[PDB]
């Protein structure tokens, strides 16, 4: 591929040049570890009664999830040093990282079943049996419906069955951008020069840009409120629209975009419509990376495992995998704890909004509706910044909004998503827990008393040996997100260790990295240090007043808040060509 | 290709899309620079679209109104 080129490709070919698929869309993930699955290539444990996992029972993803996860909502523990921006950014980020690709139900026309509908374990499905006296699945012939996600070698013979990774490995905006060329020139606007993305036709959010339409024959947004018939967004990413939030970060970055190509293009009126697209995407990459590896990794792994893992960066290595690890799809699902029950929308006081300022996610889920006719995107930007994210307790592992009703409203029942969590890493092939722990160098607990030490919890330890059997068995979300958080930190030692080790790699094998020597000029990254999310906010919306730095920490208005005139602004004089 | 979460088709590549309504628009316009419409037929033909009646048709094929 080129000898020399300046910005990265859509679909991150040849960011490697002695391997030019690495990192790159539309692979097979690569594994840490063999995989492990029931027959030894393909089925995954659970599929076939009476086949155990190294001695004991296979457990049921949803009873896992009824006796461990379940927990009384209104006991929820908030972070005292958390926002809710802290999950979000999580979302977005890993929606830049990876996208396992399942078949369509209408394959299911002239075959096999509709895992939408039936219960029948057949391929492509993979449903969760519902186990005895489940507190709202009260009929056992019914179903949590899964999808098998697509086999990286269609077919084949005698070939371990590994997953596709539809997006760009790398740190590199792909929500934004996509990380196919069609779909990234679908998202750009072709009809002039100004390198802009392309914007709504139809509406406006207080004169400020809202994502394009997607066109979707069954459009999941149009049934989460039928008379408004406000369809779902299109974005880099596919998942643009499964919650106002995540909508509204992906709505912030598109504006931030169009208004670097306006800067740029004021300021060398000589570049083309590519050659602004091409830098403001660089710009904006640039600044995923910083707020990610800056302020957020900080914050997951905490001061010990961000040493350990992330040690100070010195430059591109070309000998480094930046592939995403198949374990990292299902352990960076970590965020799941931090989900709070309610999307919260605040008013330019900070104070709660109406129509609705406490609306349960069962009824945000795909509802595009809410940004484009209640008030558009600062109300829960405000939210997000203003409200202290669920914290991960052992005993309040993730709310029922998403355990028990994600997606109730575009499906015919609801969704479990911890349950979904498991069954995906079994779907995967993945390791057990303790396969984990050695890996990441961690004691390997065999007895309900040493995993009672692991977890400085006998309670849980012992609940997880009757689930389970063994702690060689313990999914690895489970497992990841039962032990106890690292100081200051957010997640256990295990989690620490695979996705720190990930964002090393995504770090050091990125010839794109924003600090690598020949990406940008000496003053260009002085000047793309003093980027924040909170001045991104004041850039692109009608927020004056936002959380002051860390943005993560800062949760509670108006003690941890600043107004937008305090913050540096983006100086763009570097960019400029004589 | 098709992009599917859960059953639910969060994307499908080979629909037109809303805002290419717009172009439609310019390369109707009479007055519209005409280096701007053969970009835009250029964009049109990469995806299969080449005559007008190809884009408006395919346009009306995936569900939007056309009346121009
Ligand atoms: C679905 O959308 C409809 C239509 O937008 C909502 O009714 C509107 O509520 C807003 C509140 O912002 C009012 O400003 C409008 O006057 C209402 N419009 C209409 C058509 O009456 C409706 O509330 C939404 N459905 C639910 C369940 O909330
Ligand atoms: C110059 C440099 O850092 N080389 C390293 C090498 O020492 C290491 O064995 C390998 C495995 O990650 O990665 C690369
Ligand atoms: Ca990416
Ligand atoms: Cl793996
Ligand atoms: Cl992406
Ligand atoms: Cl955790």
């Amino acid at each position: 591929c080129p000898e020399q080129d300046k910005y990265r490709t859509i679909t991150g070919m040849c960011n490697n040049r002695r391997s030019p698929t690495l990192g790159a869309s539309n692979r097979a993930f690569v594994r840490w570890l063999p995989a492990e699955y029931e027959d030894g290539f393909s089925l995954p444990y659970g599929w076939t009664p009476g086949v155990k996992r190294n001695g004991f029972p296979v457990a049921l993803a949803r009873a896992v999830s009824n006796e461990i996860v379940r927990f009384p909502t209104d006991q929820l523990t908030p972070d005292q040093e958390r926002s809710l921006m802290f999950m979000q950014w999580g979302q977005l980020l890993d929606h830049d990282l990876d996208f396992t690709p399942e078949p369509a139900a209408r394959a299911s026309f002239v075959t096999g079943v509709n895992c939408e509908t039936s219960c029948v374990q057949q391929p492509p499905c993979f449903p969760l049996k519902i186990p005895p006296n489940d507190p709202r699945i009260k009929n056992q012939a019914d179903c949590i419906p899964f999808f098998r996600s697509c086999p990286a070698c269609p077919g084949s013979n005698i070939t371990i069955r590994n997953q596709i990774n539809a997006l760009t490995s790398f740190v590199d905006a792909s929500m934004v951008y996509g990380s196919e060329e069609p779909l990234a020139r679908n998202l750009r606007n072709m009809s002039n020069q100004l390198g802009l993305l392309a914007v709504n036709q139809r509406f406006q959010d207080n004169g400020r840009a809202l994502l394009p339409f997607d066109n979707l024959h069954d459009d999941p947004c149009l049934l989460t409120n039928r008379s408004a018939r406000i369809p779902c967004f299109l974005a880099g990413d596919t998942r643009s629209s499964e919650m106002p939030e995540l909508t509204s970060m992906h709505t912030l970055l598109l504006r931030e975009h169009n208004r670097l190509a306006t800067e740029l293009k004021s300021l060398n009126p000589r570049w083309d419509g590519e050659r602004l697209y091409q830098e403001a995407r660089k710009i904006v990459g640039a600044m995923v990376q910083i707020i990610t590896y800056r302020d957020y990794l900080p914050l997951v792994l905490g001061p010990t495992a961000m040493r350990k893992y992330l040690p100070t960066y010195r430059s591109y290595n070309d000998s480094v995998d930046p592939r995403i690890a198949n374990v990292f799809t299902n352990a960076f699902r970590y965020g799941h704890t931090l989900i709070q029950p309610f999307m919260f929308r605040l008013d330019n006081r900070y104070q709660p909004m109406e129509p609705n300022p406490r609306v349960p996610l069962s009824r945000v889920f795909f509802a595009s509706w809410r940004v484009v006719l209640e008030g558009g995107i600062d109300p829960i930007l405000r939210g997000l910044m203003a409200t202290p994210a669920k914290l991960n307790r052992q005993n309040q592992i993730a709310v029922d909004e998403i355990r028990e009703r994600l997606f109730e409203q575009v499906m015919r029942i609801g969704l479990d998503l911890p349950a979904l969590n498991m069954q995906r890493s079994r779907d995967h092939g993945l390791p057990g827990y303790n396969a984990w722990r050695r890996f990441c160098g961690l004691p390997q607990p065999e007895t309900v008393g040493q995993l009672g030490t692991v977890l400085r919890n006998l309670k849980l330890a012992r609940k997880l040996m009757e689930q389970y059997g063994t702690p060689n068995n313990i999914d690895i979300w489970m497992g990841g997100v039962s032990e106890p958080l690292k100081r200051k930190g957010r997640v256990g030692p295990l989690l620490a260790c695979i996705i720190g080790t990930q964002f090393r790699k995504l770090r050091d094998g990125d010839r794109f990295w924003w600090e690598n020597e020949g990406v940008f000029s000496m003053q260009q990254r002085q000047a793309l240090a003093q980027i924040s999310l909170p001045r991104i906010i004041c850039d692109n919306t009608g927020i004056t007043t936002v959380s002051k730095n860390n943005i993560f920490m800062s949760n509670s208005y108006p003690r941890d808040f600043v107004n937008c005139s305090t913050l540096p602004a983006l100086n763009l004089a570097s960019w400029r060509e004589a | 290709k098709v992009y599917s979460q859960n059953g639910l088709v969060l994307h499908d590549d080979a629909n037109f899309l809303e805002h290419e309504l717009s172009y439609i628009d310019v390369l109707l316009d009479k007055n519209a620079d005409q280096a701007t419409k053969d970009n835009l037929r250029s964009y049109f033909a990469d995806k299969g679209l080449h005559s007008i009646k190809d884009i408006i048709n395919k346009a009306k094929q995936d569900g939007f109104d056309v009346s121009k």
